[PDB]
């Protein structure tokens, strides 16, 4: 489009950021697909552990403050969750860190109580990995899926 | 300063589809009252059936702010133990009368402690370390 | 003479006010360079956050970003990690001309 | 309306059949048209944009 009038409208009116839900029902629309819902169960797996050199580069190799994605210009870490015999980060302490970046600080922290498609029993004996929970914006249980 | 310690005698060990993280289940051996359920990284701290540990909750370790790797010519309350971790107190919950759960979760690796006298100084604190000996 | 003034860039609207937190921009790299650069700055014991990223592979520019903790600039601990990447190649340089002097 | 020749395929369909059909003049370039500034391509997968 070709002037400021109709520019206005796709950034504020027609673009898609403000298309999320549908207007049917209310359903979301917009989310991702395969290989990003088949590694968030890997990624947030209670297996999943990484080093010090390993975390920073996947928090660094998503969000960037110099294409404007952190909120603190700065990009804020948390101490790990194994301290003595070798300091190691948990795979869902990665999504405390990327939502701790593009949340804005002021607002606290969010607060979800839900499921996910993978049942109990697949994870063995007694795990509570179906329970999504999310507390002053850490995800503490539950890994993630297309759910 | 420490906000609960005792000594756990394990009864199983859970992998449970994991490589790296078993389940293990310890009632105590100066309370009866008392159980513990806690994922521990079995790689860096393996523990078989019938083992003696030592289970201690700190509300912080010896003028910090954040964390930074340990340099030389430091001393930790993590200097005493073999397997230390951080995490954060989500839920409370009493069994019955004269019981009170906790419920830790490690960056996702979970614990449950049960007892009678947790109730005194377990706050609902976003920071607990957890160090076990031996 | 002329020094060559595209090849690093530093990207202001990421850059500390101390000097301390910067993110670079260094055109025609990929991993080759930022992967071993990154391992070599991290083991500087004043790094407190590194990493690198390519922002998209179509074209070849490489963001890495440095955070000190203070008492050392993003650009000072950017030249000892590219020092020290030199002297690590003066190593492996050494150690296997010897065997070939070996053989 | 005419029948005249009644041989079939009737020329020049006058400026009522102009205005009537699917296409006519009322539907293909009043309700629809073709823009200037536009442009079309067959699309790719893309995880960095």
């Amino acid at each position: 489009p070709q002037n400021e009038n109709a520019r206005a409208e796709a950034l504020n009116l027609a673009n898609t950021d403000s298309q999320y839900l549908t207007p049917t029902s209310g359903s979301p629309v917009r989310g991702l697909i395969q290989d990003h819902i088949s590694a968030g169960v890997w990624l947030t797996s209670k297996d999943s552990f990484f080093t010090r050199e390993q975390y920073q580069q996947y928090i660094y190799g998503c969000i960037r403050p110099e294409d404007g994605h952190t909120t603190r210009s700065k990009i804020v870490t948390l101490p790990p969750t194994i301290f003595k015999p070798y300091p190691l980060w948990t795979g869902k302490q990665i999504i405390t860190t990327v939502l701790l970046n593009v949340t804005p600080p002021d607002m606290p922290g969010i607060n979800l109580i839900s499921k996910n498609k993978i049942k109990n029993e697949y994870w063995g004996k007694g795990s509570l990995e179906n329970e999504v929970l999310f507390k002053d914006g850490a995800l503490l249980c539950g890994i993630l899926d297309k759910s | 300063n420490t906000l609960f310690d005792d000594i756990f005698q394990v009864s199983e060990v859970d992998p449970g589809r994991y490589n790296k993280v078993c389940r293990i289940e310890a009632a105590s051996t100066t309370q009866d009252q008392c159980k513990l359920t806690l994922d521990i990284n079995v790689e860096l701290f393996p523990v078989a059936a019938q083992d003696s540990l030592t289970v201690t909750i700190a509300s912080s370790l010896n003028a910090t702010r954040s964390w930074r790797p340990p340099q030389a010519g430091d001393r930790s309350l993590a200097d005493d133990y073999d397997y230390v971790m951080y995490g954060t107190a989500y839920k409370f919950e009493e069994v019955s009368k004269d019981l009170i759960a906790v419920y830790y979760s490690f960056g996702g690796l979970l614990m449950r402690l049960e007892g009678n006298y947790r109730n005194l100084n377990n706050l609902k604190q976003e920071n607990a370390y957890l160090l076990i000996r031996r | 003479e002329e020094p060559d003034r595209e090849k690093i860039k530093l990207l202001t609207q990421a850059t500390s006010e101390d000097g301390t937190s910067a993110s670079f921009q260094i055109v025609e790299e990929d991993h080759t360079l930022g992967n071993a650069l990154r391992y070599v700055i991290m083991k500087n014991p004043d790094v407190e956050f590194c990493g690198y990223s390519i922002p998209h592979p179509s074209e070849n520019l490489l963001n890495i970003r440095i955070q000190t903790y203070g008492e050392t600039t993003a650009v000072d601990a950017l030249q000892k990690g590219l020092k020290d990447l030199m002297d690590l190649c003066d190593v492996v340089e050494s150690k296997f001309t010897e065997k070939i002097k070996s053989m | 309306k005419a029948q005249g020749r009644t041989s079939g395929k009737v020329p020049i369909p006058g400026v009522k059949q102009a205005l009537e059909k699917k296409e006519g003049l009322f539907r293909k370039h009043m309700m629809g048209k073709r823009v200037n500034y536009a442009a079309r391509s067959v699309i790719s997968p893309d995880p960095n944009i």
